[PDB]
RNA sequence: GGUCAAAAUGC
RNA sequence: GGUCAAAAUGC
């Protein structure tokens, strides 16, 4: 009549698997007040605190499992018209030593994912907490400082007629979890850098409103008397002179109804902003379709000679860089029937089939790179 | 691989308080946090402390997880008008992973060269994630390394340079979210 | 770039399975002072009460499912040495109306176990709230009255050093939900009565303490001025002859140390107390074993020549009684080295192959049914 | 669970070899098999609730056995239940010696609590003892070097 | 294996007495038991000596059978007010398995570098169980490793520090039972 | 009949 | 490269 309690199933060690339902894990509920300006921080805290935030059938299984080797899952949700836009980000980096930076710069190398609520209604992200493994723990989300960051990058182009709320829900993922570890001396294929290139602002009107921005790339971001980095530019840096394939992503964080074509192309700074002839290099010209907020951009290691510096002076005159640059141009023009300013944000994605040759010493800080209100 | 021959880069200077009273002792004292960039110093003077914004310095403060072999190395550049006949100065150091006194220490040089000496050796970062080491992090009550320096008439053994290098096999993964570093003139 | 909120796995309509951790929806804790006396009620309350008692991985999915098709399990544990015991009881009946007797007779039809922790260290009791269907809700368990009665049928023989507690662990088992449903007019075979069908307590000493079971078994038991009754027993009543076989469950609930040999067999009420001769009549000797407690007796339908009347007026003199009684008697002595007096219990599990000629118009009230201390 | 410099003393540290050595080493893994004896008279009863956490939590956490967990019993002339916890029970390898003072605050390192599930019981004075020894180490990983921590903590002891 | 790099463990710390009378003569003389952990000291003076609880200063105590190679490091730290042209020592370090005068040194060392000075050299114990030797026991009159020194002008050649090393090839086998080890504060 | 117990352990 | 999206609905 006894009942052995040993050959009882109390001491299983297993990853929780389920349905996406089974496996929700917590609910967050950010706020979007409607006079938000952008560069603000909607919501920096710790995942863990993140994902402590409601009891939903694997939140106990959260707690109370020490080996979790699946993966964090972010399902986002705000729905703007097509008038106006926002330009929403989550950002997961790995700790936080302290009154830290919250840019997009230093915030984006790890994994972040830029949205426009007016045409992206539905973002889902995806992350492995130990780049360095294949498990977590809640634990270890706490005791280790797992940070996100919620911040809007391209404030309201129209201001809704009352205050909004982003919500955010949270899941373990049906996927394993692959590590994303980097040698310094020895990079891999594609190396991955995710580097915040610029935010590059386009008035409205018949301005051809060139934006060039430096292909050098080491120290990272400038500041009022200081240098803002991310590990993925730190080991950049590392090296002395780089090439490769450079694959920048073009995302449109304005409302759909501000409209510009946008030429890019290649070249160096000794040119002046009258050149007629650019569009004799090669160029691709960029057009975005109303619900289209992402245009993947590809330059091929053909558009470049030689290799160049990691690093430049800060001072060096734009006649002077000897290093490639990445310009962006008005073809046509900005158009609205809003008050508004066309803004794209350029990410330097992967550095794919790169070529290291040398070791940077270092030069004292870097240059400046594009920001500014809405 | 990616290398270079003899190319090291900067991470430290300290120099040694002006005022100081060779009254309330003859040494003065100080630390150098390899892997997480801090200089802690003595209350023994005004010291002038500065790190660099190197491309190291500036790599292994932003890496939350490090595994691999850096280089370090320490030099002493003095007080040269002292005459070597009239040298009083060693200066005791110290590798720990702890700036705790009940920690005990990994490796202890102490150097007595008149007006300047060098001191070349490796530190290699073995840690608990999947060999992979986190600055001070309460996760397996983790740790760092530490270099410390005691020096004995600090007026004669007066600067201290501190520089490291990379490991063909150095890797990290994550990062260590870190306000922005200030830069000088 | 677009996420599909429809062609998410956010809509899962199905019954939690798992490992028996996973599975875990509740903890009670019970408390058994060691100055408890027998028929007390150690906590009578609601099962819904019980089982939200601690957020334990499948807590929330016993909350936020509407549709369990799986089965209550209780793991129960105490222990308690060998030169003591308790009798504790956990019965769970389908509603209450009122303020109810908590007899034994009266919460032991449905689903309920009888143990002496000092032999049953940990005991296991699986059941289906819905005895009409396959599938339950909390819901449903909470506005129905889903009970659950924790008595004490015969209190300790050695009181403990100091106060006891037994936890019963609560889960969803990985077995479906069977019904068991009672035509009344049709029964079933193996037919489920389930009856306490007496207390039996034997002095210590060298007395037959001769103890005479009414087979008629219709109204139930007896009250001070009222009829106690269970559903088992209150269809049975609705017959009127009754026959098949009657399969009893002798438990022990005094301390493995007080020893008797326990002679039972089947007669009828005229006979003598000093009858030298029954022993000569079919039966069965039982004897237990330290941490023995069950015995299962089964009398078969050869024993009996004739169907028997299921109602006998309450006064009817062990001389007028033409129906067979389950005698049970003392084969040689009771014994123990601590004061105590053996007790056993009886429960009518099954009839067997059953026959019933009739259907009785009724007769008012019915007798008593042994009980008393510890 | 961190065991490198062995057993406290007042003023001084206790030491075996074969923890002498564990303390060579930095940051350990593996499986950690224990071994629970019995040491009162088998008329005191207990069943113990042994399970795999850290130190933050209070010891009012109803929610603990809703860890893994593996309940433990003994039969009356039964003396020795072999527990065995596996290596998936620990994600990160954690390290050996942690200071003396570190509070059940601040160790990030995993503890082996024992709990009871029901109660002690029993018809005798007494109290239940039960002595858990670490036979081996599984399946190790050893990623280190450890230059040491001056002494290390206490461990049970007591009466009869 | 299981490596790391740089990572050597204290063992001692020998002070030498303070109170001195340079008349009884010029030297001070003091040794470590190696393979045994023992400090033996001068009747000079007040000697201050100290043994540091180790990972390793523990296990070789506690190990009784011993098979392989450990590394030592002697540093001597001295009076640095002492002006580098006024410096008188010398120290004389032996390498015996036996602290008898009959017994004949291993290997020899003198040392007279002012203010401070290094030395580092390897042990391998070899024994007669199968190849394992046991701390000073009868059965094969065996033996250790012992570490003397002889120090001249005691007052400038003040302080040394004793750390070894393991070598990856060292092992052991067997508990010598011994008391309990004093922590320090 | 349900339940339960059982058809056993170690690397 | 990861992520993501996609290879579509109804009884």
């Amino acid at each position: 009549m006894e009942t052995n309690l040993f050959k009882l199933s109390l001491d299983d060690v297993e990853t929780p698997k389920g349905s996406m339902l089974d496996l929700k894990i917590s609910q967050s509920k950010i706020a979007l007040p409607k006079n938000t300006v952008g560069g603000t921080i909607l919501r920096s805290d710790l995942l863990a605190n993140f994902l402590t935030e409601g009891n939903f059938r694997a939140s106990v299984d959260l707690q109370r499992t020490h080996r979790i080797k699946g993966m964090i899952k972010m399902v986002a949700t705000v729905g703007i018209p097509e008038n106006t836009g926002i330009a929403l980000a989550c950002a997961m980096n790995s700790s936080i030593r302290g009154r830290a930076s919250s840019d997009i710069y230093t915030i984006c190398s790890q994994d972040c994912e830029l949205w426009n609520p007016a045409c992206t209604k539905a973002m889902t992200m995806s992350f492995n907490p130990n780049p360095c493994s294949d498990a977590w723990s809640l634990e270890f989300l706490k005791r280790t400082g797992f940070h996100c960051d919620i911040i809007c990058v391209t404030g309201w182009t129209a201001t809704p007629m009352q205050d909004v709320q982003v919500t955010i829900d949270w899941f373990i993922s049906s996927q394993e979890c692959v590590p994303r570890t980097y040698c310094v001396l020895n990079p891999q294929n594609p190396f991955v850098l995710n580097r915040w290139m610029g935010k590059l602002t386009f008035p409205q009107g018949t301005s051809r409103s060139v934006k060039r921005m430096p292909l050098s790339i080491g120290g990272g971001a400038g500041a009022k008397s200081a240098i803002l980095m991310n590990m993925p530019n730190a080991v950049l840096s590392m090296w002395r002179y780089f090439v490769g394939d450079l694959v920048f992503e073009v995302s449109k964080m304005t409302s759909p109804y501000i409209k510009c074509t946008v030429s890019f192309f290649i070249a160096f700074g000794n040119l002046a902003d009258d050149t007629i002839n650019f569009e004799a290099f090669p160029h691709k010209l960029v057009q975005f379709g109303e619900i289209q907020e992402k245009v993947v951009l590809k330059f091929s290691q053909e558009e470049f000679l030689t290799a160049w510096s990691t690093q430049v002076r800060p001072a060096t005159t734009l006649l002077a860089d000897g290093c490639p640059y990445l310009y962006a141009m008005v073809h046509d023009s900005s158009v609205s029937t809003i008050p508004g300013d066309f803004v794209i944000g350029v990410k330097l994605t992967i550095i794919e089939n790169m070529c290291a040759y040398g070791l940077n010493p270092g030069i004292s800080g870097s240059r400046l790179l594009g920001t500014i209100p809405q | 691989s990616i290398s270079q021959q003899t190319v090291w880069n900067q991470m430290a200077t300290v120099r040694t308080p002006l005022n100081f009273d060779s009254s309330k002792q003859s040494f003065c004292q100080f630390s150098v946090d390899l892997l997480g960039g801090g200089i802690s110093v003595d209350k023994t003077g005004d010291w002038i402390t500065l790190v660099q914004n190197s491309p190291i310095s500036n790599l292994l403060r932003v890496a939350a997880w490090k595994k691999g072999c850096l280089m370090v190395k320490v030099v002493m550049s003095g007080n040269a008008a002292v005459k070597r006949s009239d040298w009083a100065s060693l200066v005791q150091v110290f590798l720990t992973n702890s700036n705790s006194t009940e920690h005990f220490d990994a490796c202890r040089w102490t150097k007595s060269e008149p007006h300047s000496w060098e001191l070349i050796f490796p530190i290699e970062v073995c840690g608990p994630n999947n060999g992979f080491e986190m600055w001070s992090s309460e996760w397996a009550n983790q740790t760092s390394w530490h270099l410390s320096f005691l020096v004995d008439n600090p007026k004669q053994s007066t600067t201290f340079d501190v520089l490291l290098g990379i490991s063909q096999n150095f890797e990290i993964a994550g990062n260590t979210l870190m306000p922005a570093f200030s830069v000088p003139q």
